[PDB]
């Protein structure tokens, strides 16, 4: 009975918006079965045999009776249904680390880009083409406007 | 390549200052205002300058052009130095907002690895369902049948009593029912008791 | 003594009863299968003097996996 204690925000957090509902029942069966473990204790207890020893006056069925208790194999449910949920997880910790892998490739290319965007020539020491080859937006659309200004007179 | 800060440092508009340092050495402060009062006057006297209509042309259009420079330059400079700060301005500030843009991303992309780390309390619910289920089921099925057994034995201990019960009571009704079934001995007895009543 | 002869003689006439179950009754059963049937019947229904059979259900469970 060793459990895992669990976040709530932290497990709203990572549940996709077409699964809010089975992540809401599994809440609540949470709840629920915290509160039936809690009204009951774990292990029932065994009456003495003093009190049906002593007072049952028939002719040894008790005895039986308490043999067939302490002989008694009560099943132990086995899971069946834990083993599939962490192969699952499995995979998932797969899809979950090729995507942080992904994410930490752009996280590289960002940096870079923000040293190039760090490290600009002085603006008054800047010719038009480094402005053109550090903000990109900033070039003369010299395709669709081919005659001067090559932009909209309004634009001037 | 960066522009430097000052020109050529011109006297009137006309003569830069490396010539009266130029001259400096071997005729003083005064050697080119000399030679400019020379050659003026030597111009003059000679017809090399013809005073004319132009003459008076070139002074109006010349006193225009000195006060027209003289209050209108301040301002055209001013103008000039203000355009010059706000592309400045503008450009610095659109620099500060890509870095801005692209640190916002950054710092988003790492939130979302946060995220995907905590990915796996679903799973842990799970297994805590399953875990806490199965033994809700142990131990249901062990008070179940404790309490059925225990019933079972109960059952047996209720109806004794109750046989008892109804018996003893038939017993001693019986028991009153048949003396009365059955002296003079208790006749002088009783006055034998009314005198020892004292 | 009236009421000693009577508890005497009579828990005498009682341990005579060996024959009996009941000491004499000739009676008293028409009312107690009355209630021995009340009994049982307000205790369980089935026949309480046998050892209980078990029967266990198992929990249902779902498909929870990522669909």
């Amino acid at each position: 009975l060793a459990l895992k204690t669990i976040d709530w925000v932290a497990f709203a957090e990572i549940i996709p918006q077409n699964q809010k509902a089975i992540a809401s029942s599994l809440k609540s069966w949470n709840e629920t079965l915290t509160s039936r473990l809690a009204a009951l204790p774990e292990n029932p207890p065994a009456i003495d045999w003093a009190y049906y020893k002593a007072n049952v006056a028939k002719a040894g069925l008790v005895d039986d009776f308490e043999k067939k208790f302490n002989a008694l194999k009560v099943p132990v449910p086995e899971d069946k249904y834990t083993a599939q949920v962490d192969a699952e997880e499995k995979e998932d910790v797969k899809s979950c680390a090729e995507w942080v892998s992904l994410s930490k490739a752009r996280i590289v290319e960002y940096e870079k880009e923000m040293e190039k965007m760090k490290n600009l020539i002085p603006f008054d020491q800047m010719t038009i083409e480094d402005l053109n080859e550090a903000f990109p937006e900033t070039k003369l659309d010299k395709k669709k406007y081919p005659y001067w200004p090559h932009q909209p007179i309004e634009n001037l | 390549p960066p522009l430097p800060e000052y020109g050529g440092k011109v006297r009137y508009g006309l003569i830069p200052e490396e010539f009266f340092q130029f001259l400096y050495p071997k005729t003083g402060v005064t050697g080119p205002y000399v030679l400019g009062t020379g050659l003026i006057l030597y111009a003059l006297s000679k017809e090399i300058y013809v005073i004319s209509a132009e003459t008076f042309t070139a002074l109006s259009v010349l006193g225009v052009m000195v006060y027209g420079i003289k209050k209108y330059g301040p301002f055209v400079a001013d103008f000039a130095d203000k355009l010059n700060e706000q592309k400045l301005a503008q450009l610095e500030e659109a620099k500060q907002a890509s870095i801005q843009h692209i640190q916002n991303a950054i710092d988003t992309e790492k939130s979302q690895q946060a995220l995907v780390q905590k990915r796996h309390y679903l799973f842990d619910v799970q297994r805590n369902n399953i875990a806490m289920a199965l033994e809700v089921t142990y131990r249901e099925r062990l008070y179940r049948v404790y309490k059925e057994v225990k019933n079972r034995l109960d059952y047996h201990i209720s109806v004794q009593n109750m046989m008892r019960r109804k018996e003893q009571e038939h017993m001693i009704n019986w028991v009153e029912k048949h003396v009365v079934q059955s002296t003079i001995a208790k006749c002088i007895a009783d006055l034998k008791l009314l005198a020892k009543k004292a | 003594q009236k009421l000693f002869v009577d508890k005497i003689r009579e828990y005498k006439s009682k341990r005579q009863t060996s024959g009996g179950p009941v000491d004499a009754s000739s009676e008293y059963q028409q009312e107690l299968e009355r209630e021995l049937f009340k009994l049982k019947q307000m205790f369980g229904n089935a026949d309480m003097n046998t050892f209980p059979t078990f029967k266990f259900e198992d929990p249902k469970f779902e498909v929870i996996e990522k669909p």
